[PDB]
C-alpha cells in the first residue's frame, strides 16, 4: 500500500477538493468527524482507502490533502463548514491578498514568499508515509493562484520528489462562468510551466460541465455547486482504483503507463456517463450497452470535440455497478462497428477495462440520481488538441496586440516568457497533429 | 480587502457625503453608525468600507479634506455628519480660489501632510488595505490641484495599492468659472499617469440627463449629485457585497486596463430616476444600460469601441435572462466590441437592490469614446491657452507656461491612444 | 476480439480486450528566476519613486 | 437578425448565396475573424472547425462536413470504396482504380497483376492516370508510372471507359454533373438541374495523346478545342434537351436509362460515410454542397469518376440553386420572417 497526496490551489483547487473529499467520505462510510466504523484495524492499516486518509490513535481518519490559496475568504469555508473536523489546521493554508488573476503575480510575486511553507507542510504529510507515490494536483487553469502558483509548485515538487508521479486536475476556463478576461494568458503560462512535471492531466472544460448540467440535470443557470458535484462524481470514478481492491490502475505510475505513450501528449479526455437528474419521476434504468455508447457522444465529454477526426493512443473503461465482463465485450463488439475509432498504427486497438461492483454514490438532496450502472471512458484521443487550437487562438489575438501584458511585466515576469510559452504551445499542437493524421 | 476613501474639496466632499448616504443606508447602518438592518449578506464585506468601533459601531474609513471649512461643515451638519470620526475631518481656512495651483502648489502644500497623517493612521489600522478611492471634481481648485497632490503623494508612499477615482469634468452648461478648462487639463495629467481605474463622471452627460430625460428644467447639484451616488453604489456593489465573483480593486483593474494609460471608464445607470411604480424587464434594464442616454460621460459609445466592459444588476431576477441579454447585445452589436480582446464583457449579480428599485444595472465600459471628453477639453483649453488668457491668476502662484504646454500634449497624447485602439 | 489479464475479487474484475495488434531544472535555478523578477520589480520600483522624487 | 462570415471569396456559389443573404434584410455580415457569427463559408483548406460550436447564445453552422475529404480526393475516395463493406471492392458502379505513390500504402504490384491480365485477356487495356493538367491515358503501364514519378504526388490510376455513350450529332463523348446538397440533418438534396459536360470533337479510339476528344472539362474545351459552342452554347447540354434526345434516338428516359443509378450511387456513398461527418449530435452544425461527376456507357450504366467538394455551378442555374441552399440550408436552421430539390431516401 502506496500513499497519495492530494494539493488542491485556489479556489477551483479548493472548492473541487471540498466536493472529491465528501464523495469519498460518502463512499467510503467515513462520518464528517473522521469515524470509519468498518475499519477493524484502529489506528493503522495499509488497507486501499489508507493511501487517500491516514488513521489517528482515536480511530479518526484524515485526508491526505493539502489546500492552498493565496487569500483566504475560500479555505475560511473549509475550516468552518460540514467537515471542518476531518482536516487537521495545519493543511489548510493561505495568504493574505490573491493573485489578481495575474500568472505573473501568483508564480512569481507572492508564490515565493509562501512557496516554503507549503513544502514544509507536504513534508509533514510525506513523513507519514510509508511508500509515497506521489500528488494529486488539482486547480483552474485561469486563476491567478491557480495557474501561477500551481506552476511553482510543481517546478518544486519535481525537485523535492524527483522519483514521484504528479497527476493533474485542471479546470479549462469557459466564458459562460469565467471570472476574468486574461484567462488564455494564464492558460497558456501554466501549461508551458508545467508540461515536463505533469506525468498525466486530466483536463475538464467548464463549458462542457455547464452544458451537461444544462442539458441533463435541467439546471437553468449551474453554479460552481452544480459543477463541483458532478466534477467530483467524475473524479471519484478516475481515482476509485487508487482507493479500492482492484487490478486495474492500481497506482500512479500504471495512469502514465496505460494512459501516455508519449510523455508529452499526457492529456486524456475523459467522457461520463450516464447523467440522471435527481427530479426525474420515471427513469429507465441504462444497459451496459446503452452507458457505453454513450461514452463515444461528445456531449459527454469532459471537452467538446470530435474523437472522430483524430487518433487514440489508449482507451480506459471504469465501471460502476452492476456490470460483467460478456456485457462489456457485446458491447463494445457492436460499437466498433457502428462507429469511427481509428487507433494510431503503432498501438494495439483495445480497451483496458475497470469493473467496481459498488454502484455510483451520490450527494444526498445533490442534483444526480442514484443509477445501477455508470462508466468513465478515458480515451488519449488526439482530438483534445481542439482545446488547445481554440486556447491558443484567443491567446493569439490578446497577444498581438500585447493588451494587459503590462500587469504582467509589472510582476517581474519578462515578455519573452510569453512568446516562449506560446512557442511551446505551437509545439505542442504540431505533435498532435502529426501523431494523428 | 480595506478601502481607504478620501473626498477632497466642495465637489468631493458633497457626492462623498450621498455616496455614504447610500451605502450607508445599503447596509442598514444609520447616522450613529449602529447597525440595524436585517439580513446578513449586508456585513459579511462590511469592513471594505467601515471600521468597527466600540460598542458595535461602524465608522466609514473615511477622510474629508478642503481648503476652506463651509462644505465640511455642511457635510458634519448634514444627514450623515456624525458618523465620520472627527479626527479625519483635516480642513484649512483660506480656500483655493478655483485655482489648481492653489491646490497643488502653494495652499495644497501647505495642508497635505496632515492628510498623510490621517491616511498612514488608517491604514495601519487595516489587516490587508488593498488601495484608494478618491472623489473630487476637476474643474476647481482643492479637488483637482489638492487632489491631485495627495494621489501622487499616497503613490510614494504606497506604490503598490490601488489608486481609484471618481473625478467630476467639468461642463460649461454647469460652470463655476472660466478656468475650469485649465484646472481639467492640469489635473488629468497627473490622473492618466498616477491612477488605476478613474470613473469619468461628466457634469454635462449628468446635466443631459437631468435636463433631457428626467424632465428637471433647472437642475441643481442635488439632481446632479443623486445621479452620482446611484453610480457609485452600483459601480461598487462588487466590492462591498459578497457574491460568486469575490471583486476587489485590482482585479477590476487588470480585467478592465488593457494598457496602462487608458484606465478611464464611461459609467451607466439604469432606470434613471429623479428625486417609479412600473417594474423593468431584464431586457429593458440591458436596452438602457447600454444606452448612451444612460451613460455618465458624454459620448456617444457609437462613436468608438469598447476595450472591456463590466455589468452589474442589482435585484432578484433571472441569470438565464440576464446571461440571455447580454450575450444578446453583443451579438447584434458586435461591431463595438473589439475583437481582440475576446469575452471582454462580463456580468455580475447583486440579490440586494438600491433604495427604492426592485431591480437596476450599472455600466462599466472602457471605451474608446471616452476620447471625446478629453477633446471637448482640450478645445476649452486652448481657446483661452492661445491667447494666454488667465494664464497670471497660475503664474502668480509660481507656475510657468511650459507646464501648460506639457499638460494640453500629454492629454492630446491621450486622445490619440485611444485613437489607435478604436481602429486596430 | 480476446480478451486478456483478467483478474478479479470481491469488489469488482478488470481485464483487457484487443480488438487487433499494432499495425527538469534544480533548486538552485529556480530561486535564481524568482530572485531575477525580484530584481526586475525593485527596479521599477526605483523608477518610479525616483520620477516622483523629481 | 443574422449574422454570417465570408472565408472564400473565390467561390462563386457562396459569393451568390452572401448576396442572396444580405438582400433579406434579416442577415447581416461581418468581418472575416468576428467569432460571433451564426454562419460560416469557410476557407476550402484547414477550416477551422475545432473553434465552431464554441459561442453561447449562437448556434452555428457551416457549409462544411469536416470529414468529407474522404470522398473528395481522387486517392482517398478509391480507398473508401475499397475498403469500405457498404461499397466493397466488388462496387459496380466504380471503375477499377489502384493508388500509385511516385519514386520519390501504393498498389502498383497489385496494379500489374491485373493489367497483364487484361493485355493477355486480350480486352482492351486502356488506363487513365490522375491525381488531385497532367493527364495520362495510354494503353501500356510502362508510360503510366513513369509520368507519374515525374510529378510528385499520390495519383490514382483506373481502368479507362472504352466504350461510351457517344451523342449524335457529332459522335462526341460527355460527362455528367449533379448538384447535391447535403443539409445538417443529413438530407440528401439532389437538384433537380444536372448538367453534361461535353466535347466538341469526334471520339477518336485511336491515339490517347489528344486529349480532346477524351476529357470533358470546360477549360480545356474553351482553349484547345476546333469548334467550341457548335452545337450547344458554352458546351453545356442540360437535362431536358438531354431527355429529348434519349427519347428520339434511343426510346427511353434520362430518369429510367441514367438517373435512377445516379440517385443510387449518392445515396449509397453518402450514406456510407454518414457516421463519420454527421453533425446531427455535434455542438456545431455543416451542410456541404458537392458535384458529383458521372460517365455513361454505350449500355446506358452509369459509372462514378469524381466526386467535388467545391464544385461550381452553371451560369443558367446559379440564381435557382443559390437559393435553394438559402431555403433548404440556411433558413431551416435560421428561419426568416414545389422544391428545385429531389430528397434521396429508401
Ligand atoms: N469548475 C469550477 N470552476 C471554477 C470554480 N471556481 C473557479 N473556477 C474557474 O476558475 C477560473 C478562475 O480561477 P480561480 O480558481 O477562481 O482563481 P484562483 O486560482 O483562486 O486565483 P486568484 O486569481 O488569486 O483568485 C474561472 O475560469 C472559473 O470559472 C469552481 O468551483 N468550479
Ligand atoms: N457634479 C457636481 N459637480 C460639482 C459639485 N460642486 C461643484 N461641482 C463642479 O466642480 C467644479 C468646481 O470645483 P469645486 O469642487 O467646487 O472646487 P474645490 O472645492 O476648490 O475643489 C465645477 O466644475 C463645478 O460644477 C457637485 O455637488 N456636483
Ligand atoms: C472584462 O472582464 C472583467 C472581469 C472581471 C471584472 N471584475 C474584477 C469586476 N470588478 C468589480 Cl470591482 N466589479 C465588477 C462588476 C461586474 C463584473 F462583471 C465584474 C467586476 C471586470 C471585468
Ligand atoms: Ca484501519
Ligand atoms: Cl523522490
Ligand atoms: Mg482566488
Ligand atoms: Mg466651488
Amino acid at each position: 500500500m502506496r500513499e497519495c497526496i492530494s494539493i488542491h490551489v485556489g479556489q477551483a483547487g479548493v472548492q473541487i477538493g471540498n466536493a472529491c473529499w465528501e464523495l469519498y467520505c460518502l463512499e467510503h462510510g467515513i462520518q464528517p468527524d473522521g469515524q470509519m466504523p468498518s475499519d477493524k484495524t484502529i489506528g493503522g492499516g495499509d488497507d486501499s482507502f489508507n493511501t487517500f486518509f491516514s488513521e489517528t490513535g482515536a480511530g479518526k481518519h484524515v485526508p491526505r490533502a493539502v489546500f492552498v490559496d493565496l487569500e483566504p475568504t475560500v479555505i475560511d469555508e473549509v475550516r468552518t463548514g460540514t467537515y471542518r473536523q476531518l482536516f487537521h489546521p495545519e493543511q489548510l493554508i493561505t495568504g493574505k491578498e490573491d493573485a489578481a488573476n495575474n500568472y505573473a503575480r501568483g508564480h512569481y510575486t507572492i508564490g515565493k514568499e509562501i512557496i516554503d511553507l507549503v513544502l514544509d507542510r507536504i513534508r509533514k504529510l510525506a513523513d507519514q508515509c510509508t511508500g509515497l507515490q506521489g500528488f494529486l494536483v488539482f486547480h483552474s487553469f485561469g486563476g491567478g493562484t491557480g495557474s501561477g502558483f500551481t506552476s511553482l509548485l510543481m517546478e518544486r515538487l519535481s525537485v523535492d520528489y524527483g522519483k514521484k508521479s504528479k497527476l493533474e486536475f485542471s479546470i479549462y476556463p469557459a466564458p459562460q462562468v469565467s471570472t476574468a478576461v486574461v484567462e488564455p494568458y494564464n492558460s497558456i503560462l501554466t501549461t508551458h510551466t508545467t508540461l515536463e512535471h505533469s506525468d498525466c492531466a486530466f483536463m475538464v472544460d467548464n463549458e462542457a460541465i455547464y452544458d451537461i448540467c444544462r442539458r441533463n440535470l435541467d439546471i437553468e443557470r449551474p453554479t460552481y455547486t452544480n459543477l463541483n458535484r458532478l466534477i467530483s462524481q467524475i473524479v471519484s470514478s478516475i481515482t476509485a482504483s487508487l482507493r479500492f481492491d482492484g487490478a486495474l490502475n492500481v497506482d500512479l505510475t500504471e495512469f502514465q503507463t496505460n494512459l501516455v505513450p508519449y510523455p508529452r501528449i499526457h492529456f486524456p479526455l475523459a467522457t461520463y456517463a450516464p447523467v440522471i437528474s435527481a427530479e426525474k419521476a420515471y427513469h429507465e434504468q441504462l444497459s451496459v450497452a446503452e452507458i457505453t455508447n454513450a461514452c463515444f457522444e461528445p456531449a459527454n465529454q469532459m471537452v467538446k470535440c470530435d474523437p472522430r477526426h483524430g487518433k487514440y493512443m489508449a482507451c480506459c473503461l471504469l465501471y460502476r455497478g452492476d456490470v460483467v465482463p460478456k456485457d462489456v465485450n457485446a458491447a463494445i463488439a457492436t460499437i466498433k462497428t457502428k462507429r469511427s475509432i481509428q487507433f494510431v498504427d503503432w498501438c494495439p486497438t483495445g480497451f483496458k477495462v475497470g469493473i467496481n461492483y459498488q454502484p455510483p454514490t451520490v450527494v444526498p438532496g445533490g442534483d444526480l440520481a442514484k443509477v445501477q450502472r455508470a462508466v468513465c471512458m478515458l480515451s488519449n484521443t488526439t482530438a483534445i488538441a481542439e482545446a488547445w487550437a481554440r486556447l491558443d487562438h484567443k491567446f493569439d489575438l490578446m497577444y498581438a496586440k500585447r493588451a494587459f501584458v503590462h500587469w504582467y511585466v509589472g510582476e517581474g515576469m519578462e515578455e519573452g516568457e510569453f512568446s516562449e510559452a506560446r512557442e511551446d504551445m505551437a509545439a505542442l499542437e504540431k505533435d498532435y497533429e502529426e501523431v494523428g493524421v | 480587502r480595506e478601502i481607504v476613501h478620501i473626498q477632497a474639496g466642495q465637489c468631493g466632499n458633497q457626492i462623498g457625503a450621498k455616496f455614504w448616504e447610500v451605502i450607508s443606508d445599503e447596509h442598514g447602518i444609520d447616522p450613529t453608525g449602529s447597525y440595524h438592518g436585517d439580513s446578513d449578506l449586508q456585513l459579511e464585506r462590511i469592513n471594505v468600507y467601515y471600521n468597527e468601533a466600540t460598542g458595535n459601531k461602524y465608522v466609514p474609513r473615511a477622510i474629508l479634506v478642503d481648503l476652506e471649512p463651509g462644505t465640511m461643515d455642511s457635510v458634519r451638519s448634514g444627514p450623515f455628519g456624525q458618523i465620520f470620526r472627527p479626527d479625519n475631518f483635516v480642513f484649512g481656512q483660506s480656500g483655493a480660489g478655483n485655482n489648481w495651483a492653489k491646490g497643488h502648489y502653494t495652499e495644497g502644500a501647505e495642508l497635505v501632510d496632515s492628510v498623510l497623517d490621517v491616511v498612514r493612521k488608517e491604514s495601519e489600522s487595516c489587516d490587508c488595505l488593498q488601495g484608494f478611492q478618491l472623489t473630487h471634481s476637476l474643474g476647481g481648485g482643492t479637488g483637482s490641484g489638492m487632489g491631485t497632490l495627495l494621489i501622487s503623494k499616497i503613490r510614494e508612499e504606497y506604490p503598490d495599492r490601488i489608486m481609484n477615482t471618481f473625478s467630476v469634468m467639468p461642463s460649461p452648461k454647469v460652470s463655476d468659472t472660466v478656468v475650469e478648462p485649465y484646472n481639467a487639463t492640469l489635473s488629468v495629467h497627473q490622473l492618466v499617469e498616477n491612477t488605476d481605474e478613474t470613473y469619468c463622471i461628466d457634469n454635462e452627460a449628468l446635466y443631459d440627463i437631468c435636463f433631457r430625460t428626467l424632465k428637471l428644467t433647472t437642475p441643481t447639484y442635488g439632481d446632479l449629485n443623486h445621479l452620482v451616488s446611484a453610480t457609485m453604489s452600483g459601480v461598487t456593489t462588487c466590492l462591498r457585497f459578497p457574491g460568486q465573483l469575490n471583486a476587489d480593486l485590482r482585479k477590476l483593474a487588470v480585467n478592465m486596463v488593457p494598457f496602462p494609460r487608458l484606465h478611464f471608464f464611461m459609467p451607466g445607470f439604469a432606470p434613471l430616476t429623479s428625486r417609479q411604480y412600473r417594474a423593468l424587464t431584464v431586457p429593458e434594464l440591458t436596452q438602457q444600460m447600454f444606452d448612451s442616454k444612460n451613460m455618465m460621460a458624454a459620448c456617444d459609445p457609437r462613436h468608438g469601441r469598447y476595450l472591456t466592459v463590466a455589468a452589474i444588476f442589482r435585484g432578484r431576477m433571472s441569470m438565464k435572462e440576464v446571461d440571455e441579454q447580454m450575450l444578446n447585445v453583443q451579438n447584434k452589436n458586435s461591431s463595438y466590441f473589439v475583437e481582440w480582446i475576446p469575452n471582454n464583457v462580463k456580468t455580475a449579480v447583486c440579490d440586494i437592490p438600491p433604495r427604492g428599485l426592485k431591480m437596476s444595472a450599472t455600466f462599466i465600459g472602457n471605451s474608446t469614446a471616452i476620447q471625446e471628453l478629453f477633446k471637448r477639453i482640450s478645445e476649452q483649453f486652448t481657446a483661452m491657452f492661445r491667447r494666454k488668457a488667465f494664464l497670471h491668476w497660475y503664474t502668480g502662484e509660481g507656475m510657468d507656461e511650459m507646464e501648460f504646454t506639457e499638460a494640453e500634449s500629454n492629454m492630446n497624447d491621450l486622445v490619440s491612444e485611444y485613437q489607435q485602439y478604436q481602429d486596430a | 476480439m480476446e480478451v486478456i489479464e483478467l483478474n478479479k475479487c470481491t469488489s469488482g474484475q478488470s481485464f483487457e480486450v484487443i480488438l487487433k495488434p499494432p499495425s527538469d531544472p534544480s533548486l538552485e535555478e529556480i530561486q535564481k528566476k524568482l530572485e531575477a523578477a525580484e530584481e526586475r520589480r525593485k527596479y521599477q520600483e526605483a523608477e518610479l519613486l525616483k520620477h516622483l522624487a523629481e | 437578425m443574422y449574422t454570417f462570415v465570408v472565408r472564400d471569396e473565390n467561390s462563386s456559389v457562396y459569393a451568390e448565396v452572401s448576396r442572396l443573404l444580405l438582400a433579406t434584410g434579416q442577415w447581416k455580415r461581418l468581418r472575416k475573424d468576428n467569432p460571433r457569427f451564426n454562419l460560416m463559408l469557410g476557407e476550402r483548406n484547414r477550416l477551422p472547425f475545432g473553434r465552431l460550436g464554441h459561442e453561447p447564445g449562437l448556434v452555428q453552422l457551416v457549409n462544411y462536413y469536416r470529414g468529407a475529404d474522404k470522398l473528395c480526393r481522387k486517392a482517398s475516395l478509391v480507398k473508401l470504396i475499397k475498403t469500405s463493406p457498404e461499397l466493397s471492392e466488388s462496387c459496380t458502379w466504380f471503375p477499377e482504380s489502384y493508388v500509385i505513390y511516385p519514386t520519390n500504402t501504393d498498389e502498383r504490384e497489385v496494379f500489374l497483376a491485373a493489367y497483364n491480365r487484361r493485355r493477355e485477356g486480350r480486352e482492351g487495356n486502356v488506363w487513365i492516370a490522375k491525381s488531385s493538367e497532367g493527364i495520362l491515358i495510354s494503353s501500356e503501364a510502362s508510360e503510366l508510372l513513369d509520368f507519374i514519378d515525374e510529378q510528385g504526388q499520390v495519383h490514382v490510376i483506373q481502368k479507362y471507359l472504352e466504350k461510351p455513350l457517344l451523342l449524335e450529332p457529332g459522335h462526341r463523348k460527355f460527362d455528367i454533373r449533379s448538384w447535391v446538397l447535403v443539409d445538417h440533418l443529413y438530407n440528401i438534396y439532389l437538384y433537380r438541374e444536372g448538367v453534361l459536360r461535353t466535347s466538341s470533337e469526334p471520339y477518336n479510339s485511336a491515339n490517347f495523346q489528344d486529349k480532346t476528344c477524351h476529357l470533358t472539362n470546360h477549360c480545356i474545351q474553351k482553349e484547345y478545342s476546333k469548334n467550341y459552342g457548335r452545337y450547344e452554347e458554352g458546351n453545356e447540354m442540360f437535362f431536358e434537351e438531354f431527355n429529348q434526345y434519349l427519347m428520339d434516338a434511343l426510346n427511353t428516359t434520362l430518369e429510367n436509362s441514367i438517373l435512377l443509378q445516379i440517385k443510387h450511387i449518392i445515396r449509397s456513398c453518402l450514406m456510407c460515410i454518414e457516421p463519420a461527418i454527421s453533425t446531427k449530435h455535434l455542438h456545431y452544425q455543416s451542410f456541404q454542397l458537392f458535384g458529383f461527376d458521372f460517365m455513361v456507357d454505350e449500355e446506358l450504366k452509369v459509372w462514378l469518376i469524381e466526386v467535388n467538394g467545391a464544385p461550381a455551378c452553371a451560369q443558367k442555374l446559379y440564381a435557382e440553386l443559390c437559393q435553394g441552399i438559402v431555403d433548404v440550408a440556411i433558413s431551416s436552421v435560421f428561419p426568416l420572417a414545389t422544391s428545385i430539390f429531389i430528397k434521396l431516401h429508401h
